[PDB]
């Protein structure tokens, strides 16, 4: 029918299960499923993503056992709330992305079975805390080729989705595909608590247990002599003449902030007796 | 301002239009005989002589800044009394 | 009388039709550049750009040309350009306050086509452009 920009709200559990399931899916490109809710055409929130067992033949739709689904989701029937399987995912866990043939194996199968049927491409490599490395698309019919493929009613998100200058094989396969927007929805109760448990765990010291104070200053006066003489030897050879030559080699000597922050640490940790004591 | 999010939000600026023109009309339809001028250039007047020429009220198009540089017709039979520094309506006198 | 004057001042027709008179006598525009960009056919939002660009020079002129000289490029895009195309009749014939309703007596939302509900939405959108910013008794009749 008519087309309007589809939005993938993700559950953050889905983000965790993708990273974990592809992390365990070490090179061997695992398959799993997507289990969600039909809200409309132009959005989808996924609420649950669980695991599918490893098959060593070939990443296929024929490895999807439907009675495995029946039994697993049967256990999940009274457990919380079940919904429709709305898709699937495969993995390319070392390199970024491309539009696989596994897509054109199972995508026609799950667009026969389900309606939205979103393909999902994943990688864990490109960062550890600050990127969106997963990728997702959807197969286009051949029958819409009479229509020119340029309507879109809200072109901010296609002005944000075309905007990253799509990389290699996606627009190697612009045909048989059309892209889809994946934001991270409002997950603030988890966001604040992982912020807490990141600068409370993933940065050392559980704050009762920081207040190294002295042997670090033995090593730091080693620093504040060894760094110092090299801070001395160099700017003797600055432009002490009247030359108009303009070609620098750049080394940016300065060494200030090490001294500064380390010795603020040294003074306020020498404070620890008069601070924690009385 | 934000128009991708709904494309018919791109119409509403057209509703914010005022014609840059002056009304020296005295009685509600009574056409005057008033053609006064400005001391400007003909090319500043030219929109794709030194004097400006009105049209005896339809109103006459003008720059907004070409309304503080006019001069009242002291040889006209119909002389306006309210000062016309910019577009809108003023009173004229049937003399 | 001033009784008839206080009847007629809150109506406020004379500013609307002097605006209309000014623009129908003051069409100091160009259709050649409109051709030089009319030739740039794409299925996207460019249709809205063209009809709003000539509505900008005909909002209050009661004059259409790209609602006239074409039907295929006029009906090229779907379900949103129809909204905009019947909305441009309300933009252009804004400043045609009382009479534009009978100008769209043919173009009621349920007369033309029950296929596009956005066509019948752009219809009453254009009637809101008939009652743009100074409505009348037919505010409640659109209601
Ligand atoms: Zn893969």
């Amino acid at each position: 029918a008519v087309d309007t920009a589809e939005q993938v709200y993700i559950s953050s559990l889905a983000l965790l299960k993708m990273l974990k399931h592809g992390r365990a899916g070490v090179p061997m490109e695992v398959m799993g499923l997507m289990l969600g809710e039909f809200v409309d055409d132009y959005t989808v929130r996924v609420i649950d993503v669980f695991a599918m067992p490893q098959s060593g033949t070939g990443v296929s739709v024929e490895a999807v056992d439907p009675v495995f689904q029946a039994k697993m989701l049967d256990m999940l029937k009274q457990t919380g709330r079940p919904e429709m399987v709305v898709g699937w995912y495969h993995s390319h866990p070392g390199f970024g992305c491309w539009l696989s043939g596994v897509d054109i194996n199972t995508q026609q199968s799950f667009e026969a079975l389900s309606e939205r049927a979103v393909a999902v491409v994943v990688d864990p490599i490109q960062s550890v805390k600050g990127k969106v490395v997963i990728d997702a698309f959807r197969l286009i019919n051949a029958n819409m080729m009479v229509l020119g493929h340029e309507p879109r009613q809200t072109t901010s998100n296609l002005g944000h989705l075309n905007k990253p200058s799509i990389q290699a094989l996606i627009h190697g396969l612009n045909r048989h595909y059309y892209s889809i927007t994946i934001n991270y929805r409002k997950n603030e109760l988890e966001q604040k608590m992982l912020l807490n448990l990141h600068k409370k765990s993933w940065m050392e010291g559980l704050t009762l247990q920081d207040y190294v104070v002295k042997e670090m200053l033995e090593l730091a006066k080693n620093y504040n002599k060894a760094v110092e003489e090299e801070d001395k030897m160099t700017p003797e050879q600055l432009a002490i003449k009247n030359v108009g030559k303009q070609d620098p080699k750049r080394h940016l000597e300065e060494h200030v902030d090490v001294l500064m922050t380390s010795n603020i640490v040294q003074c306020l940790a020498a404070m620890l007796d008069t601070v924690v004591f009385k | 301002t934000q128009f991708w999010f709904w494309f018919p939000l791109s119409h509403f600026l057209s509703l914010a239009y005022t014609p840059t023109c002056v009304i020296g009309l005295n009685k509600d339809l009574k056409m005057p005989k008033v053609q006064y001028k400005s001391n400007c250039k003909p090319s500043t007047f030219a929109y794709p002589t030194a004097k400006a020429k009105k049209k005896e009220k339809n109103p006459a198009r003008v720059m907004p800044a070409q309304l503080k540089v006019l001069t009242m017709p002291e040889t006209c039979r119909y002389q306006p009394f309210k000062p016309l520094s910019i577009g809108g309506i003023i009173i004229l006198k049937d003399t | 009388d001033q009784t008839l004057k206080m009847i007629k001042i809150l109506s406020g027709e004379m500013a609307i039709e002097l605006h209309l008179q000014f623009l129908i006598r003051n069409n100091n525009t160009d259709l050649m550049i409109l051709k030089n960009t009319k030739d740039a056919v794409r299925n996207s939002v460019c249709h809205t750009a063209t009809v709003i660009a000539n509505s900008f020079m005909h909002c209050g002129t009661t004059s259409d040309q790209f609602l006239r000289d074409n039907l295929e490029w006029l009906a090229r895009a779907t379900n949103w350009a129809k909204f905009t195309a019947t909305a441009s009749l309300g933009v252009i014939h804004k400043g045609h306050e009382k009479e534009a309703l009978q100008l769209m007596a043919t173009y009621l939302p349920k007369d033309t086509s029950p296929g596009s509900a956005y066509q019948e939405g752009g219809g009453l959108y254009a009637l809101g452009l008939i009652h743009a910013n100074h409505g009348g008794d037919i505010i409640d009749y659109l209601l």
